[PDB]
Formats: structure tokens, C-alpha cells, sequence
């Protein structure tokens, strides 16, 4: 991005960790997300 | 050149305004300042 003019909401979620490995292979894991917006409030869902 | 700020997604109070604050003038329009607690706003700005 270039910059931010104004910002009505800012945010940091819960801590967790990542593998950070570039080694080649089949996808050992899976990630799902359902982004949605209902009545003006955003929400997200997930599972590993 | 007043300072415009943003109060978002947090919780205010009124009882922490006058206990030895003793400011010049405290008043509110369209609602009693005493019952700031029960009322519920949205996207509160801060100009000073």
C-alpha cells in the first residue's frame, strides 16, 4: 500500500505461530475461512 | 487547528470525570450527563 488517510478501526488478533519453511512438498495442512457481512457487522470463521 | 481523534471499540465512563476533576463547565445536550453509562453510542470522535 501507499499510506492510510483515516482509520475507523484498527486491530490485532490473538497470538499464534507459523512454520516459515520453503521446502517442497504436498500440502500437509488445510485452512478454511468464511468471510461474511451481516447487518453492518463483519465476521470471520476458520478451521485447521 | 483543533485536534480530531477517534474513539472506537472500547468503553467509556462518566464517574471518572468529576471525582476531583472540578472542571470549569460540564454539561450535555439532549441527554442528562449523569446517565452517560446506560446510553450506547457509535463511532465516537474526540475534538480538543
Amino acid at each position: 500500500y501507499s499510506s492510510a488517510n483515516n482509520c475507523t478501526f484498527e486491530y490485532v488478533s490473538q497470538p499464534f505461530l507459523m512454520d516459515l519453511e520453503g521446502k517442497q512438498g504436498n500440502f500437509k495442512n488445510l485452512r478454511e475461512f468464511v468471510f461474511k457481512n451481516i447487518d453492518g457487522y463483519f465476521k470471520i470463521y476458520s478451521k485447521h | 487547528a483543533w485536534n480530531r481523534k477517534r474513539i472506537s471499540n472500547c468503553v467509556a465512563d462518566y464517574s471518572v470525570l468529576y471525582n476531583s476533576a472540578s472542571f470549569s463547565t460540564f454539561k450535555c445536550y439532549g441527554v442528562s450527563p449523569t446517565k452517560l453509562n446506560d446510553l450506547c453510542f457509535t463511532n465516537v470522535y474526540a475534538d480538543s
